[PDB]
């Protein structure tokens, strides 16, 4: 719905499972490197007035000038007005643009489509935002917490129970 | 996706919501 | 300054309700209103003027102070039958106040009220206003429109189509023949409307129709109808426009074009620039320069700038991927100069305030609208979030 | 039996199990994208007056 | 006549009756394979061109004109007087 | 004027009036693809340049000057007399016509 800015790159290869993106400038990568890590999300264009969310699962950088590759997986679709739907039918043709998801979009998605909010912390890239998981279904069923020594398990459990 | 002896061949389709909505 | 728009609408809906429960061989004639300025005074000088107010539980003189009063200025200024419409609970009757009531109301204790009454002239035939004026107690707009469409379904139509394409259209014809400057017959034949409204296929965006209550649901249907057309990268679309009726045209035509080409003609997968045509005596050169100032180029199909060559006007442009470069983005001409037709027919033709054109044909889709402000059409094509 | 219209593409490889089809234009694919998903069906010719039904198992664009 | 012959030209106008220098002097689009070109020559009248270019010319040819404002010490001016155009083709190596 | 024509020069000065031999007789940067050259010619006045180079010149063209301090038994020396510049074009093969 909002203005998204300048694009970072263009599509080079597509398939119902994998989508591949390529950057060719070092300055742009250095400008946006904070938001191009694993676990984050990108917006891809599939025709006029429609967008496709994808999740980053691989980055590579090689010089012999610079090439940068990013790999993704489709998750769902987002229109202009704001509606979000799981299930990616479409395939984005090459030559399409890729943009970086602004946080307000995700804030709205979490606001409108979660029945029983329950804050489980803060988002990675932006500390101000809050991450609202469904509380009704978490406690109703089991949970598992795993981690290695020196990582902060007990304080985490403490925080969960304290808010509980 | 419908599969079995009933269909001529395995197929995929899209539903349409019923009227009146069950609740 | 008042202009009493909603009251002016009320008796139009009254008229269509009269035509509603009517047998064959019945005729009714409307008479315009003085808000129009025509020395011709066509219409038998049978103009009518009305005003509308609500939210009063039981009838009193105090509740209805200002309306009747404000009428009299008109008399002092110069078959203009003043009337009033209102609905109040427990009050269902039409009355005519006799002499003592007029003399009762003449004096007003509210001072700023009489401050303008001073504008009144002395020479007043007091009882003429009374015998001419009539008070009407009929149902408020809400239930009257509800029943209007609830019964309009009775004839037999598609339940949804009536909301966005029919009910706005009839009121338009009504108020059109009401205040049309040049003369014609007011007489209306009931059965022939059924013939006309069935075949007519257009949508109307105008000043009167917005005030209608159903407005707000006609926008969204049109928005959702065009979504499948405007979700393609490569398509051939044509436009025709008539700039007489449109308001503030010279200042808003440019922004519209920029917004359209920014979203629909700005990339490598967009391989068929759009075409804009205008009818009339408009001067293009100014528009061409004003768009160049913004950073866009046009194809006018003129090699030497006397007349048009069709083959050059319908050619394909050069494209380059890295960095993007576009030879031209849009097409411009005047309809009179274009003689002939394209080798391949339009997929979608748009006509804004044009009755007919020679390119209509079975395969083509022909959307039609009647517009007074261009900001309305953007929302239809998804270039802004909220309507006016 | 009825007229099928214009074709999408031609064959470029064959075997008793696998068949591979090749398209070359963006406009055509964008026009028929609604019909070229997995689980849907295609007709391929063999000689004269005989057709073969096939089900899609993969797509790739480069 | 040149359009019928096959060629395309650049004149400099943006719809009106006046000429613009930046549009008159500009680089064309090119495609190496298959060869495509936007325009092949730039045509005009002298009176209308009010001003000068950003980059001075390397060669200025004059055919039966005495002097022009674009003459300079650092520019090569070639000046001739001819009675027929067939004479100049020989000078410029288009015939034998 | 040379800058307006599109050429760059090395003069051998760092702010001040004085001239530096080591900063006037130095090698330029070169990029092969795409071709770029830091500078294309050197310039100076004779009186200001007091000193000499470590590697002696191969060819020392002298146009209308009799004697110099850089002449030597192992350097090739060509002295000419001319009345207008265009003759040297012919001498050195820039323009064939005389
Ligand atoms: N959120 C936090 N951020 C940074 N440091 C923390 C945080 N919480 C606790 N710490 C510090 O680091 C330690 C976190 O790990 P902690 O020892 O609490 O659990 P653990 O390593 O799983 O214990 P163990 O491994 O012995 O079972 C704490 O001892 C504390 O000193
Ligand atoms: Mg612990």
């Amino acid at each position: 719905m909002p203005d998204l800015g300048t694009p970072i790159g263009s599509v080079t290869d597509s398939s119902p499972s994998l989508i591949r993106i390529e950057i060719s400038s070092a300055e742009d990568f250095e400008k946006y490197k904070s938001m191009l890590g694993v676990g984050q999300y990108l917006l891809v264009a599939s025709g006029n007035n429609l967008y496709l969310l994808a999740s980053i699962t691989g980055v590579r950088a090689t010089h012999v000038n610079f090439r940068f590759q990013i790999d993704t997986q489709p998750i769902g679709t987002l229109s202009e007005d704001g509606e979000f739907s799981r299930g990616s039918h479409s395939l984005p043709v090459p030559t399409e643009y890729a943009y970086v998801t602004p946080p307000a979009v995700l804030e709205g998605i979490f606001s409108h489509q979660i029945k029983s909010p329950f804050a489980l912390g803060t988002l990675g890239i932006s500390p101000d935002i809050k991450l609202k998981i469904d509380g009704d279904r978490f406690f109703s069923k089991h949970v598992a917490v795993v981690g290695s020594t020196g990582s902060g398990k007990s304080c985490a459990v403490a925080k969960i129970l304290q808010t509980a | 996706l419908i599969v079995g002896d009933a269909p001529l061949m395995p197929t995929v389709g899209h539903f349409a919501l019923p009227v009146p909505e069950p609740h | 300054a008042e202009y009493s728009i909603k009251g002016y609408l009320y008796q139009f809906l009254k008229y269509l309700s009269e035509i509603l429960a009517a047998g064959d061989g019945a005729r009714i004639t409307i008479e315009g209103a003085i808000e129009d300025v025509d020395v011709i005074a066509a219409g038998l000088t049978t103009a009518v003027q009305c005003k509308y107010h609500e939210q009063a539980e039981k009838y009193t003189l105090g509740k209805i102070y200002k309306p009747i009063l404000l009428m009299l200025e008109h008399f002092s200024k110069n078959h203009v039958s003043y009337r009033l419409f209102c609905h109040f609970p427990g009050e269902s009757g039409t009355k005519a106040l006799t002499k003592d009531d007029l003399e009762t109301v003449l004096s007003t204790k509210g001072e700023v009220l009489r401050a303008i009454v001073a504008r009144i002239d002395t020479s007043v035939d007091y009882e003429a206003f009374l015998d001419r004026f009539a008070i009407e107690f009929g149902p408020s707009a809400e239930d009257l429109q509800v029943a209007v469409l609830a019964s309009l379904k009775d004839k037999g139509f598609d339940p949804d189509d009536i909301d966005a394409v029919i009910f706005p259209n009839a009121i338009q014809r009504i108020v059109d023949l009401a205040t049309r400057s040049d003369v014609n017959d007011r007489t209306v034949e009931p059965k022939t409307f059924l013939a006309g409204l069935r075949e007519v296929r257009r949508v109307t965006f105008t000043r009167w129709t917005r005030e209608l209550a159903t407005k707000g649901r006609m926008f969204s249907s049109l928005r959702k109808s065009l979504r499948s057309c405007l979700a393609h990268n490569s398509r051939w679309r044509v436009f025709v426009i008539n700039p007489l009726t449109i308001e503030n045209f010279d200042d808003d035509i440019v922004r519209f074009i920029k917004a359209f080409v920014q979203r629909y003609s700005s990339k490598y997968l967009h391989s068929n620039p759009p075409l804009f045509m205008l009818t009339g005596d408009y001067d293009l050169s100014v528009l061409q320069k004003r768009l160049y100032d913004a950073g866009l180029r046009c194809e006018t199909g003129k090699v030497g700038g006397t007349d048009v060559i069709i083959k050059e006007l319908f050619r394909r442009p050069i494209l380059i991927r890295n960095p993007f470069r576009m030879e031209f983005s849009l097409r411009l001409a005047k309809r009179d100069e274009v003689i002939g037709g394209p080798q391949r027919r339009p997929d979608e033709l748009f006509l804004i305030n044009v009755a007919d054109d020679e390119w209509k044909h079975e395969d083509v889709n022909v959307h039609g609208f009647k517009i007074e402000r261009l900001s309305d059409l953007e929302y239809i094509l998804q270039l802004r979030s909220d309507y006016a």
